[PDB]
Protein backbone atom coordinates (compact mmCIF):
# COMPACT_ATOMS: atom_id res chain seq x y z
CA UNK A 1 0.00 0.00 0.00
CA UNK A 2 1.26 3.35 0.81
CA UNK A 3 4.08 2.33 2.72
CA UNK A 4 5.27 -0.02 -0.18
CA UNK A 5 4.97 2.64 -2.88
CA UNK A 6 7.09 4.71 -0.09
CA UNK A 7 9.67 2.19 -0.06
CA UNK A 8 9.69 1.98 -3.33
CA UNK A 9 10.76 5.31 -4.75
CA UNK A 10 12.80 5.63 -1.77
CA UNK A 11 14.93 2.67 -2.99
CA UNK A 12 15.05 4.35 -6.21
CA UNK A 13 16.02 7.17 -5.06
CA UNK A 14 18.79 5.80 -2.94
CA UNK A 15 20.13 3.59 -5.76
CA UNK A 16 20.44 6.86 -8.08
CA UNK A 17 22.71 9.04 -5.19
CA UNK A 18 23.87 6.66 -2.95
CA UNK B 1 11.59 37.34 28.97
CA UNK B 2 9.66 39.74 26.76
CA UNK B 3 12.97 42.22 25.93
CA UNK B 4 15.42 39.41 25.43
CA UNK B 5 12.76 37.08 23.28
CA UNK B 6 12.57 40.06 21.20
CA UNK B 7 16.17 40.32 21.11
CA UNK B 8 16.71 36.93 19.98
CA UNK B 9 14.04 36.62 17.65
CA UNK B 10 15.53 39.88 15.74
CA UNK B 11 18.87 37.81 15.54
CA UNK B 12 17.40 34.34 14.17
CA UNK B 13 15.72 36.18 11.24
CA UNK B 14 19.38 37.98 10.39
CA UNK B 15 20.72 34.24 10.84
CA UNK B 16 18.24 32.90 8.69
CA UNK B 17 18.40 35.18 6.07
CA UNK B 18 21.71 35.05 5.61
CA UNK B 19 21.80 31.31 5.71
CA UNK B 20 19.57 31.05 3.04
CA UNK B 21 22.04 33.78 0.90
CA UNK B 22 24.59 31.83 1.48
CA UNK B 23 22.97 28.40 0.60
CA UNK B 24 22.15 30.26 -2.41
CA UNK B 25 25.55 30.96 -3.68
CA UNK B 26 26.10 27.18 -2.64
CA UNK B 27 27.60 28.28 0.66
CA UNK B 28 26.41 27.24 4.60
CA UNK B 29 26.27 29.30 7.53
CA UNK B 30 27.01 26.17 9.56
CA UNK B 31 26.94 22.22 9.05
CA UNK B 32 24.11 22.64 10.55
CA UNK B 33 22.92 24.85 8.21
CA UNK B 34 24.14 22.65 5.33
CA UNK B 35 22.01 19.01 6.57
CA UNK B 36 18.23 21.58 6.68
CA UNK B 37 19.66 22.78 3.18
CA UNK B 38 20.52 19.54 2.04
CA UNK B 39 17.21 17.72 3.16
CA UNK B 40 15.26 20.02 2.21
CA UNK B 41 16.51 19.97 -1.23
CA UNK B 42 16.50 16.43 -1.45
CA UNK B 43 13.18 16.12 -0.33
CA UNK B 44 12.28 18.69 -3.15
CA UNK B 45 13.98 16.52 -5.39
CA UNK B 46 12.32 13.13 -4.35
CA UNK B 47 8.52 14.79 -4.54
CA UNK B 48 9.33 16.76 -8.15
CA UNK B 49 10.94 13.19 -9.32
CA UNK B 50 8.23 11.01 -8.02
CA UNK B 51 5.61 13.39 -8.49
CA UNK B 52 2.93 10.98 -9.77
CA UNK B 53 3.64 7.94 -6.73
CA UNK B 54 3.91 10.37 -4.46
CA UNK B 55 1.19 12.07 -4.99
CA UNK B 56 -0.56 8.75 -5.17
CA UNK B 57 -0.23 7.02 -1.96
CA UNK B 58 -0.52 10.36 -0.07
CA UNK B 59 -3.96 10.70 -1.67
CA UNK B 60 -4.49 7.38 -0.01
CA UNK B 61 -4.12 9.02 3.47
CA UNK B 62 -7.46 9.66 5.01
CA UNK B 63 -6.35 10.82 8.44
CA UNK B 64 -8.67 11.88 11.67
CA UNK B 65 -6.57 13.12 15.03
CA UNK B 66 -7.60 9.68 16.53
CA UNK B 67 -6.41 7.39 13.96
CA UNK B 68 -3.03 9.81 12.82
CA UNK B 69 -0.60 7.83 14.93
CA UNK B 70 -1.49 4.59 13.94
CA UNK B 71 -1.58 5.92 10.43
CA UNK B 72 2.35 7.15 11.21
CA UNK B 73 3.74 3.76 13.35
CA UNK B 74 2.76 1.80 10.54
CA UNK B 75 3.79 3.03 7.68
CA UNK B 76 7.33 3.78 9.03
CA UNK B 77 7.31 0.53 10.66
CA UNK B 78 6.88 -0.96 7.00
CA UNK B 79 9.25 1.77 5.37
CA UNK B 80 11.94 0.49 7.21
CA UNK B 81 11.27 -3.65 7.97
CA UNK B 82 14.03 -4.36 6.17
CA UNK B 83 16.45 -1.38 5.90
CA UNK B 84 17.59 1.51 6.66
CA UNK B 85 19.09 3.68 3.86
CA UNK B 86 19.35 7.46 3.01
CA UNK B 87 16.75 7.29 0.38
CA UNK B 88 14.25 5.80 2.81
CA UNK B 89 15.13 8.85 5.18
CA UNK B 90 14.38 11.01 2.52
CA UNK B 91 11.06 9.21 2.14
CA UNK B 92 10.22 9.32 5.95
CA UNK B 93 10.80 12.94 5.74
CA UNK B 94 8.47 13.62 2.87
CA UNK B 95 5.70 11.22 4.03
CA UNK B 96 5.79 13.78 7.54
CA UNK B 97 5.50 16.87 5.21
CA UNK B 98 2.91 15.32 3.91
CA UNK B 99 1.10 14.13 6.70
CA UNK B 100 1.56 18.00 8.10
CA UNK B 101 0.11 19.56 5.03
CA UNK B 102 -2.98 17.32 5.00
CA UNK B 103 -3.54 17.86 8.57
CA UNK B 104 -3.78 21.64 8.05
CA UNK B 105 -5.91 20.98 4.43
CA UNK B 106 -8.43 19.30 6.72
CA UNK B 107 -8.05 21.87 10.01
CA UNK B 108 -6.87 19.26 12.19
CA UNK B 109 -3.56 21.76 12.92
CA UNK B 110 -3.08 20.21 16.30
CA UNK B 111 -1.59 17.38 14.65
CA UNK B 112 1.61 19.05 13.22
CA UNK B 113 3.46 19.60 16.09
CA UNK B 114 2.48 15.71 17.22
CA UNK B 115 3.50 14.52 13.82
CA UNK B 116 6.65 16.53 14.53
CA UNK B 117 7.25 14.80 17.87
CA UNK B 118 6.81 11.45 16.48
CA UNK B 119 9.08 12.03 13.41
CA UNK B 120 11.60 13.38 16.07
CA UNK B 121 11.35 10.82 18.08
CA UNK B 122 11.73 8.03 15.85
CA UNK B 123 14.42 9.86 13.92
CA UNK B 124 16.81 9.71 17.80
CA UNK B 125 15.37 6.26 18.78
CA UNK B 126 15.29 4.24 15.33
CA UNK B 127 17.35 6.19 12.48
CA UNK B 128 20.55 7.37 14.30
CA UNK B 129 22.08 4.33 15.18
CA UNK B 130 22.00 3.40 11.38
CA UNK B 131 23.00 7.27 11.02
CA UNK B 132 26.09 7.25 12.99
CA UNK B 133 27.34 3.98 11.66
CA UNK B 134 27.18 5.03 7.99
CA UNK B 135 29.28 8.71 8.53
CA UNK B 136 26.75 10.63 9.85
CA UNK B 137 24.62 13.96 8.57
CA UNK B 138 27.87 14.54 6.78
CA UNK B 139 28.01 11.95 4.35
CA UNK B 140 24.29 12.90 3.59
CA UNK B 141 25.08 16.50 2.94
CA UNK B 142 28.38 15.02 0.67
CA UNK B 143 25.77 12.28 -1.07
CA UNK B 144 22.56 14.63 -1.49
CA UNK B 145 24.09 18.46 -1.10
CA UNK C 1 26.12 17.69 26.33
CA UNK C 2 26.60 15.53 23.04
CA UNK C 3 23.79 13.48 23.89
CA UNK C 4 21.17 16.45 24.21
CA UNK C 5 22.97 17.96 21.25
CA UNK C 6 22.05 15.51 19.24
CA UNK C 7 18.58 14.78 20.35
CA UNK C 8 18.09 18.71 19.94
CA UNK C 9 19.33 18.94 16.35
CA UNK C 10 17.65 16.02 15.16
CA UNK C 11 13.96 18.10 16.96
CA UNK C 12 15.24 21.27 14.56
CA UNK C 13 15.62 19.46 11.69
CA UNK C 14 12.28 17.91 11.71
CA UNK C 15 11.09 21.01 13.06
CA UNK C 16 13.00 22.92 9.96
CA UNK C 17 11.91 20.60 7.22
CA UNK C 18 8.04 20.38 8.04
CA UNK C 19 8.10 24.18 7.94
CA UNK C 20 9.39 24.14 4.58
CA UNK C 21 6.53 21.58 3.65
CA UNK C 22 4.23 23.88 5.11
CA UNK C 23 5.15 26.91 3.66
CA UNK C 24 5.25 25.69 -0.02
CA UNK C 25 1.20 24.99 0.27
CA UNK C 26 0.91 28.55 1.66
CA UNK C 27 0.86 27.35 5.67
CA UNK C 28 3.12 27.95 8.39
CA UNK C 29 4.52 26.68 10.62
CA UNK C 30 4.77 29.53 13.83
CA UNK C 31 4.44 33.21 13.02
CA UNK C 32 8.28 33.47 13.68
CA UNK C 33 8.75 30.93 10.72
CA UNK C 34 6.17 33.10 8.40
CA UNK C 35 8.25 36.39 9.27
CA UNK C 36 11.40 34.05 8.12
CA UNK C 37 9.98 33.22 4.76
CA UNK C 38 8.28 36.40 4.19
CA UNK C 39 11.55 38.16 4.38
CA UNK C 40 13.17 35.60 2.12
CA UNK C 41 11.15 35.53 -0.47
CA UNK C 42 10.90 39.61 -0.05
CA UNK C 43 14.75 39.30 -0.21
CA UNK C 44 14.66 37.50 -3.42
CA UNK C 45 11.52 39.31 -4.95
CA UNK C 46 14.10 42.47 -4.62
CA UNK C 47 17.31 41.01 -5.85
CA UNK C 48 15.18 39.59 -8.92
CA UNK C 49 13.41 43.00 -9.97
CA UNK C 50 16.34 45.15 -9.06
CA UNK C 51 18.93 42.53 -10.05
CA UNK C 52 21.21 45.09 -12.32
CA UNK C 53 21.22 47.80 -9.76
CA UNK C 54 21.75 45.85 -7.36
CA UNK C 55 24.70 43.82 -9.07
CA UNK C 56 25.86 47.15 -9.78
CA UNK C 57 25.80 48.79 -6.24
CA UNK C 58 27.65 45.34 -4.33
CA UNK C 59 30.12 45.22 -7.70
CA UNK C 60 31.34 48.50 -6.17
CA UNK C 61 31.90 46.58 -2.81
CA UNK C 62 35.72 46.24 -2.30
CA UNK C 63 35.80 44.61 1.30
CA UNK C 64 39.13 43.58 3.93
CA UNK C 65 38.47 42.39 7.23
CA UNK C 66 39.69 46.21 8.09
CA UNK C 67 37.56 48.41 6.45
CA UNK C 68 34.56 45.76 6.26
CA UNK C 69 32.60 47.87 9.59
CA UNK C 70 33.10 51.16 8.53
CA UNK C 71 32.09 49.97 4.80
CA UNK C 72 28.32 48.25 6.77
CA UNK C 73 28.00 51.11 9.14
CA UNK C 74 28.14 53.94 6.48
CA UNK C 75 26.28 52.69 3.78
CA UNK C 76 23.44 51.63 6.13
CA UNK C 77 23.43 54.43 8.50
CA UNK C 78 22.79 56.74 4.83
CA UNK C 79 20.25 54.30 3.44
CA UNK C 80 18.27 54.86 6.74
CA UNK C 81 19.74 58.82 7.39
CA UNK C 82 16.22 59.95 6.32
CA UNK C 83 13.66 57.33 6.98
CA UNK C 84 12.77 53.65 7.62
CA UNK C 85 10.12 51.92 5.69
CA UNK C 86 9.66 47.89 4.84
CA UNK C 87 11.67 48.37 1.55
CA UNK C 88 14.66 50.04 2.88
CA UNK C 89 14.50 46.99 5.74
CA UNK C 90 14.47 44.48 2.97
CA UNK C 91 17.39 46.37 1.03
CA UNK C 92 19.44 45.95 4.41
CA UNK C 93 19.05 42.54 4.50
CA UNK C 94 19.93 42.16 1.00
CA UNK C 95 22.80 44.34 1.40
CA UNK C 96 24.02 41.87 4.24
CA UNK C 97 23.53 38.67 2.30
CA UNK C 98 25.94 40.29 -0.13
CA UNK C 99 28.12 41.00 2.30
CA UNK C 100 28.61 37.78 3.33
CA UNK C 101 28.52 36.35 0.36
CA UNK C 102 31.53 38.50 -1.16
CA UNK C 103 32.82 37.86 2.26
CA UNK C 104 33.33 34.03 1.43
CA UNK C 105 34.18 34.56 -1.82
CA UNK C 106 37.50 36.35 -0.95
CA UNK C 107 38.64 34.12 1.99
CA UNK C 108 37.21 36.59 4.69
CA UNK C 109 34.58 34.10 5.98
CA UNK C 110 35.57 35.30 9.88
CA UNK C 111 33.37 38.15 8.17
CA UNK C 112 30.56 36.48 8.40
CA UNK C 113 29.28 36.04 11.96
CA UNK C 114 30.63 39.81 12.39
CA UNK C 115 28.45 41.21 10.19
CA UNK C 116 25.59 39.11 11.01
CA UNK C 117 26.39 40.57 14.89
CA UNK C 118 25.90 44.23 13.14
CA UNK C 119 22.70 43.72 11.67
CA UNK C 120 21.27 41.98 14.83
CA UNK C 121 22.29 45.23 16.72
CA UNK C 122 21.19 47.57 14.12
CA UNK C 123 17.90 45.97 14.02
CA UNK C 124 17.75 45.87 17.25
CA UNK C 125 19.12 49.29 18.50
CA UNK C 126 17.74 51.56 15.38
CA UNK C 127 14.78 49.97 12.77
CA UNK C 128 12.56 47.95 15.92
CA UNK C 129 11.36 51.49 17.39
CA UNK C 130 10.02 52.25 13.74
CA UNK C 131 8.86 48.21 13.21
CA UNK C 132 6.96 48.42 16.92
CA UNK C 133 5.48 52.06 15.89
CA UNK C 134 3.80 50.36 12.04
CA UNK C 135 2.57 46.96 13.34
CA UNK C 136 5.37 44.79 13.90
CA UNK C 137 6.69 41.82 11.75
CA UNK C 138 3.04 40.51 11.67
CA UNK C 139 2.37 43.63 9.05
CA UNK C 140 5.44 42.69 7.17
CA UNK C 141 4.20 39.33 6.78
CA UNK C 142 0.68 41.08 5.73
CA UNK C 143 2.53 42.76 3.00
CA UNK C 144 5.01 40.96 1.69
CA UNK C 145 3.97 37.64 2.41
CA UNK D 1 26.80 56.19 -4.54
CA UNK D 2 26.22 52.01 -3.53
CA UNK D 3 23.58 53.21 -0.54
CA UNK D 4 22.28 56.34 -2.93
CA UNK D 5 21.11 53.04 -5.32
CA UNK D 6 20.43 50.67 -2.65
CA UNK D 7 18.03 53.54 -1.20
CA UNK D 8 16.37 53.94 -4.45
CA UNK D 9 15.47 50.34 -4.77
CA UNK D 10 14.62 49.96 -1.87
CA UNK D 11 11.98 53.32 -1.90
CA UNK D 12 10.53 51.63 -5.60
CA UNK D 13 10.01 48.50 -3.67
CA UNK D 14 8.10 49.79 -0.77
CA UNK D 15 6.28 51.76 -3.24
CA UNK D 16 4.97 48.71 -4.92
CA UNK D 17 3.75 46.81 -1.84
CA UNK D 18 3.35 48.94 1.14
Amino acid sequence: WIAQELRLIGDLFNAYYA
Amino acid sequence: GPLGSMSQSNRELVVDFLSYKLSQKGYSWSQMAAVKQALREAGDEFELRYRRAFSDLTSQLHITPGTAYQSFEQVVNELFRDGVNWGRIVAFFSFGGALCVESVDKEMQVLVSRIAAWMATYLNDHLEPWIQENGGWDTFVELYG
